[PDB]
RNA sequence: GUCGAAUUUGGGUAUAGGGGCGAAAGACUAAUCGAACCAUCUAGUAGCUGGUUCCUGCCGAAGUUUCCCUCAGGAUAGCAG
RNA sequence: AGAACUGGCGAUGCGGGAUGAACCGAACGUAGAGUUAAGGUGCCGGAAUACACGCUCAUCAGACACCACAAAAGGUGUUAGUUCAUCUAGACAGCCGGACGGUGGCCAUGGAAGUCGGAAUCCGCUAAGGAGUGUGUAACAACUCACCGGCCGAAUGAACUA
RNA sequence: GUGAACAGCCUCUAGUUGAUAGAAUAAUGUAGAUAAGGGAAGUCGGCAAAAUAGAUCCGUAACUUCGGGAUAAGGAUUGGC
RNA sequence: CUCUUAAGGUAGCCAAAUGGAUUAACGAGAUUCCCACUGUCCCUAUCUACUAUCUAGCGAAACCACAGCCAAGGGGGCUUGGCAGAAUCAGCGGGGAAAGAAGACCCUGUUGAGCUUGACUCUAGU
RNA sequence: GCAGUCAAGCGUUCAUAGCGACAUUGCUUUUUGAUUCUUCGAUGUCGGCUCUUCCUAUCAUACCGAAGCAGAAUUCGGUAAGCGUUGGAUUGUUCACCCACUAAUAGGGAGUGAGCUGGGUUUAGACCGUCGUGAGACAGGUUAGUUUUACCCUACUGAUGAAUGUUACCGCAAUAGUAAUUGAACUUAGUACGAGAGGAACAGUUCAUUCGGAUAAUUGGUUUUUGCGGCUGUCUGAUCAGGCAUUGCCGCGAAGCUACCAUCCGCUGGAUUAUGGCUGAACGCCUCUAAGUCAGAAUCCAUGCUAGAACGCGGUGAUU
């Protein structure tokens, strides 16, 4: 009944600037922490035995 | 705030002393607070005093100090 | 708006503020009653409590006997003093505040009430009315 | 308390509604239209 | 951190004075100094007289009393304060762990490092060292 | 009147120090017994006149006749009476001030000013 | 109090206690704060919070040590129930464990009211207060057995039958399917089970009557057995507790017919093991089921064993059956009479 | 608050600037006093705030390296013509 | 956080991201014609409410910086795939019957017979049948399920990935 | 004249009619007051109002340096002929 | 190098009236409490004189980049929307580099001095 | 928080190279409600008088499920902010708690640091205690101490105004707001519920608390009607009759104003949140859901009321 406020959508160029540099960080990050069978044949496959020869 | 500042003034004292009214020395006491001192700070020396003499007879006082003696 | 009071009481000029003196109207012995709160009493910011005749209200015993002393007990008004509108059309008004110290069912603790009881007092309170040997 | 608005009260009252509260109001508008008539008559009779 | 820049007096200005923001280990004889004096501040608050000491062997941990604060690294000037900051080695009374010495000379005493940090919880976990 | 600790100074040797009065609270604290103490300001109580009984318990009744000095009194009512009596102090029209002679007769039980003192331990 | 403690506080299982008193604590308090908030504002905030969770929880476990029964100096017999029931030992263990846990919240959320205020960051706040939460938690994981034995204990000993021992009263015993679950049926308007099989009632039952412009309350109880006082479950001795605890003539019923397939031999036999209990107690033997059997009829060798119960002076070998209630409104007034008999003689000394 | 007194006050005279006076507040000293005013040195001292006036075309970088106990103050390679 | 180098600004206009110290494009004399980038082509806003193939009903999706903290999963909300099993000597579900006998197995006893309490849990016959998965009696009884048999019939079941 | 009084008010000789005004009496303001019942429950705080006020007579306590407290306090009266 | 502790029953030995500082009076000094008291309050209402309102005449002051409708985003103006109809009169104190004021409070001066000392250089006087 | 154990998963041998969700073991002050008469340095101000508005993480009111709910009473959970969420004591301080009423005295943002206020940003006076030879501040405390709107602009509450050929009357309504809330006395009833202890609910009635709009019918208050009568000083020669004493005072005092300090009133239809069902596949069963659909909250929308676009509109009369 009584509708809620719905949160902005809008980019929020300080969090867009914000978001872009903790994902520099994050791969930074991954980059550093970094140091530390084939499928076969796939079943269904009408001709499986031809593969094989 | 009284008890923050006897808290205060005993771990500040190197050697607290209890003053006791000589009307009635027994119901002056601040019993828990002795223990406390005996437990926490066995070092503190907790001497007690027995002021107001006047205001009782003098064989009161001398019977009050050798009682607690 | 109370338990233990008989039929719904209608509207009537209030005179008692939280804190007035009341002289005692019944032979429980104490001298006189300070009101200290007033059951049913309407909440409002800024508005101290008041109570109107044949109200309960708790009271202590501001002088008496020392044994009722230092303890505050229910009461019920038998006298405003202030001034009302009865419902039959003439105005009126008691010559001093007066009321009587009772249990919380509203039991009365007296033998007997001394002085006028107003009607709208005993009409509310049955006990107060056998116990009132004056009414009005 | 139950408001005003409230559904169950407003079902009562137009359950009560049905009755005398009704017919009350019928007989009144009744009596009404009949003085209304003697009302316009005794202008015409003149 | 570390010190607390406390100001005293009607006008706060040269306020003259540190306190310490992480629990210490006083010692049993503190008799506090007199405020006149008293630069350094170690609230009581932050004070603890025990740690609670992790035995590898046997997975057993027990409530222990603090010895003394061995070697504080990081300006060992805090292990003089008695700051422990995860990872500052402090004697602990062993005897309740049972351990004895060859020789028939039974251990009372023993080394032990603490792990978490004071400041972030009034527990003071310790490792002890075998 | 000690609202607050001061340092203090003698010989260079030794610092004086004090602390407001403490009272360690307890279920027998038996609050008349915290009033016949000196603990409490008898100018704040809601009724100082019920405490009077509780003087004559401890004071003997031979230094309260010699002190004020009336006497002749029972259930000290009539002490309050006749001491609001003698010593002109009565609301007007004319009741005496029960109360605040009663706040008098507290005072002076709390500064000393009517002699008394609990019995000392009997000796061995 | 007393008379069927119905107003306990229904104590719930730990795991669920913690979860609502987090969610009180999350609901009513503030929540949102900023690093940007000056730091005094963060620790009044952080030290709001770990008092109102240690006040829910002081209030929780306040109400559970307050409103349970404190089974010591109530009554020698609700005593000796609730013991043969609950297991006492236990049931003192448990709520002394509830009373450590309270006590245990409270240090921890003084000790974490007093380390806050020296917070210099909100992370280290943050920390405290989430270390105060789950001391509590933790404080209360191990409570959550003695809180189950709690809340068990509570949905027994809310239904437990009102009574008042210094009221007057009549106890009724006999051997299982005696008929005396159906004699309390007829004296009194309480309901109970009639069943052919022998342990109709496993617990006592009660049920006022009037008489003599006086109230009454029959007790029936749940059977006995000739066992030497130490083979026997708590249901025995729980209605062995109801007669030596409870005066005013106890009825000791009987039947000599076929069923209730018991000797009468073994009936005077547990009459006799029981008789030292009726010291004072002025015994009213009551035989049931008579119209099927009219001892009357009873083998001379059979009747001499109820001269035996005649060796104590204040037996009454009254007759009745549920097919002729006539006769139990007889033994009423019988039992009524010693009743009063004893009360007033107990009043003019 | 005081109003018979160490009381209030008119005129004259003496105390005049690192001085005078002060029942003592650094208080008064001509609307200015923890040091009054007038004219000269004097347009003092500038670490610094502010400003720095018409037009067009070409070229056109800088925040990097040494040397004083050292911020400060600056000298020095470098950059452009 | 502590060092080197490559770049924009500083000294910088112009087009787009609704605007913006950094983003993308981009060699600044005054104009015309023409061709383009980023960015767009329903209107504000110049340009297709174009083509062809797949997913989305959200009780405030989405056009969001989203290859970043909440982000690990939970949804019987949808679509496509991988693996493991049954099958016209009958696949899942659907309706009916059997679900047997030493036996009411050995320990607690006013009573636990599978189902209030403890350690085992076999043989006998079967197609199968468990000292018993649950409901319910004081116990029993009874109902029901794991699996088989009776009837239609053909694809069906489980775990993961996108 | 009234009045204890050169306390407050009116009048006698004498001196003035000078302060910008006309029309209504909105809100909100400055100054002076009243108010049914409680009488400090408002406020950090009896902040401000109010309450006794002159005179005749009774009477006046603790303390004290014996001088003071003191007009202590609490009480009866005040008109006119 | 030994070595430290007894006091008795409501007022005492006593020192050549008193054993007082817990001191009387006095105070535009500060603080605690009681009687009367009353609109501080319950709960505000009314009256009077003058402003405040229009009018006859005279006639400023502060301030003024320009003038003033708002929501979101912009690491009162710019962007997207809601809107928006001359001129105006009386309350108004929410906001306006709006007046009024903003200071208190934090920091560096190489710059001025009121003061102090076995800080340095001098010095009346002795 | 610290030390440790299994592993649903991950990962070149392979979990035992390494990690690892959900669980779990040992400690933080006593298993007989015994104790817990501990309260321990916030260096920084927070807290209060009038008052508007917004949120749910809901104390109460309204509607529901569960809980040993037989009743009453109570706990949790789902929706729900439409309306309520109180009068005070304590400063030998108040980052607090108590009593009493009420259904309840729930938590938060803009706060209002030029609306006012105490603690406080407290400079110039002084004293006590600390430091320092001294000047002075300081581990402190006490005392007394001038920051003074708007007439400028805008926002809000009221109030005029040329322009719909002129004027006057009666009208419609897009728009913005909105209001009523809570408690309790009869009957049901001493009935169901209970052996008792007590003790329901719905419909039908009746009063009360807070708030809002109104009026002086009656009571109180208010007096410049200076209306009437009286009183003091003084003056007009005396009486009568009159002036001043800043409305001189007193007793009453109409009209007006005004007080839950007096009185009246403040409503009746749909769509919905949680919930309970219908039919009905998805999945040959089942299913409140995928379609449709019924009942239901103080919710939403409406009824009604308030103002009426001064550039929204209609009818009517006169129109020199
Ligand atoms: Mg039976």
């Amino acid at each position: 009944m009584r509708v809620r406020k719905r949160q902005s959508r809008r980019t929020s160029t300080k969090l867009k600037e914000g978001i872009k540099k903790k994902a520099s960080a994050h791969r930074k990050k991954e980059k550093k922490m970094a140091k530390k069978k084939d499928p076969g044949i796939p079943s269904n496959f009408p001709y499986k035995a031809k593969i094989l020869e | 705030r009284i008890w923050n500042e006897l808290y205060k003034v005993i771990d500040s004292s190197d050697v607290v002393i209890h003053v006791l009214d000589a009307r009635d020395p027994l119901g002056t006491r601040c019993k828990s607070v002795e223990e406390y001192m005996k437990k926490e700070t066995p070092h503190k020396h907790l001497i007690y005093v027995l002021n107001k003499c006047d205001l009782v007879p003098t064989w009161v006082a001398a019977a009050w100090v050798k009682h607690l003696s | 708006s109370g338990n233990g009071a008989q039929g719904t009481k209608f509207r009537i000029s209030l005179g008692l503020p939280v804190g007035a003196i009341m002289n005692c109207a019944d032979n429980s012995g104490a001298r006189n009653l300070y009101i200290i709160a007033v059951k049913g009493s309407g909440s409002r910011l800024n508005r101290l409590p008041a109570a109107s005749l044949g109200d309960m209200v708790m009271a202590t015993v501001k002088k008496g006997k020392p044994e009722l002393r230092k303890k505050v007990m229910p009461a019920i008004v038998v006298r405003q003093a202030k001034s009302w509108r009865r419902r039959d059309g003439v105005f009126l008004y008691f010559e001093d505040n007066a009321g009587v110290i009772a249990n919380p069912k509203g039991e009365m603790k007296g033998s007997a009430i001394t002085g006028p009881v107003g009607k709208e007092c005993a009409d509310l309170w049955p006990r107060v009315a056998s116990n009132s040997g004056v009414v009005v | 308390a139950k408001s005003l608005r409230a559904s169950s009260h407003l079902n009562a009252k137009s359950v009560k509604r049905r009755g005398v509260f009704q017919k009350a109001v019928d007989a009144r508008e009744q009596r009404i239209s009949d003085k209304l008539k003697e009302d316009l008559l005794k202008q015409k009779l003149e | 951190e570390m010190f607390k820049v406390i100001k005293t007096g009607k006008s706060r200005s040269k306020s003259w004075k540190r306190m310490i923001t992480k629990h210490t280990f006083v010692g049993e004889g503190f008799t506090r100094r007199p405020v006149k004096m008293e630069r350094i501040i170690r609230p009581s608050a932050l004070r603890q007289k025990k740690a609670n000491v992790t035995h590898p062997e046997l997975g057993v941990t027990v409530f222990l009393p603090i010895l003394a604060v061995k070697k504080n690294p990081q300006s060992p000037m805090y292990t003089q304060l008695g700051v422990l900051t995860k990872g500052t080695i402090i004697e602990v009374n062993v005897s309740e762990l049972g351990m004895v010495t060859a020789g028939g000379k039974v251990v009372w005493g023993k080394y032990a490092q603490v792990t978490n940090e004071p400041d972030r919880d009034g527990c003071v976990n310790a490792v002890l060292l075998v | 009147e000690t609202k607050v600790w001061q340092y203090i100074t003698l010989m260079k040797r030794i610092f004086l120090i004090d602390c407001p009065g403490i009272v360690p609270p307890s279920s027998k604290d038996s609050e008349e017994d915290i009033l016949f103490r000196g603990v409490v300001r008898v100018e704040h109580v809601t009724h100082p006149e019920q405490y009077i009984p509780g003087v004559l318990k401890r004071c003997q009744v031979k230094h309260l006749e010699r002190t004020y000095e009336i006497s002749g009194w029972k259930d000290a009512t009539e002490f309050i009476e006749i001491l609001a009596r003698k010593q002109g102090r009565l609301l007007k029209g004319g009741e005496p001030d029960e109360s605040g002679v009663s706040k008098q007769i507290l005072n002076d039980f709390n500064r000393g000013k009517i002699p008394w003192f609990v019995l000392p331990p009997e000796k061995e | 109090m007393q008379l069927s403690w119905k107003d306990i506080p229904t104590v719930a299982p730990a795991n669920d206690l913690l979860d609502i008193v987090l969610n009180r604590t999350q609901r009513k308090t503030p929540t949102v704060i900023r690093p940007g908030f000056k730091i005094t504002r963060i620790r009044a905030f952080y030290m709001r919070k770990v008092k109102y969770t240690g006040e829910g929880f002081v209030e929780k476990f306040e109400d559970i040590l307050k409103g349970f029964p404190n089974i010591n100096d109530v009554h020698p017999f609700h005593r000796d129930l609730m013991d043969t029931l609950y297991e006492k030992n236990h049931y003192k263990i448990s709520l002394a464990a509830i009373s450590r846990a309270k006590s245990l919240v409270e240090q921890v959320a003084r000790d974490y009211v007093r380390l806050l205020k020296f917070g210099q960051s909100l992370f280290q706040c943050k920390q405290l207060k989430r270390a105060a939460l789950g001391r509590m938690a933790t404080i209360v994981k191990k409570l959550r057995d003695p809180l189950a034995y709690l809340e068990q204990v509570r949905q027994h000993i809310g239904r437990l039958p009102s009574i008042d021992p210094n009221t007057r009263t009549l106890l009724i015993c006999g051997y299982p399917n005696v008929g005396k679950s159906s004699f309390l049926r007829c004296i009194t308007k309480s309901d109970v089970d009639v069943q052919p099989y022998a342990f109709t009632t496993k617990s006592l039952y009660v049920g006022h009557f009037d008489y003599k412009y006086l109230r009454f309350q029959a007790i029936d109880t749940p059977g006995i057995l000739d066992r030497p006082t130490e083979e026997m479950n708590n249901i025995e001795m729980q209605s062995i507790y109801a007669i030596a605890h409870l005066r005013s003539c106890v009825l000791y019923f009987m039947d000599l017919s076929e069923q209730c397939g018991f000797t009468i031999e073994a009936q005077v036999k547990l009459f006799h093991s029981i008789k030292p209990l009726f010291a004072n107690k002025s015994v009213m033997v009551v035989i049931n089921k008579t119209d099927i059997i009219r001892p009357e009829d009873l083998d001379e060798e059979r009747a001499q064993l109820l001269e035996s119960v005649k060796e104590v002076p204040g037996v009454e070998i009254m007759t009745s059956s549920c097919q002729l209630e006539e006769n139990v409104m007889e033994v009423r007034n019988k039992a009524c009479e010693k009743l009063l008999a004893s009360r007033i003689e107990n009043k003019l000394k």
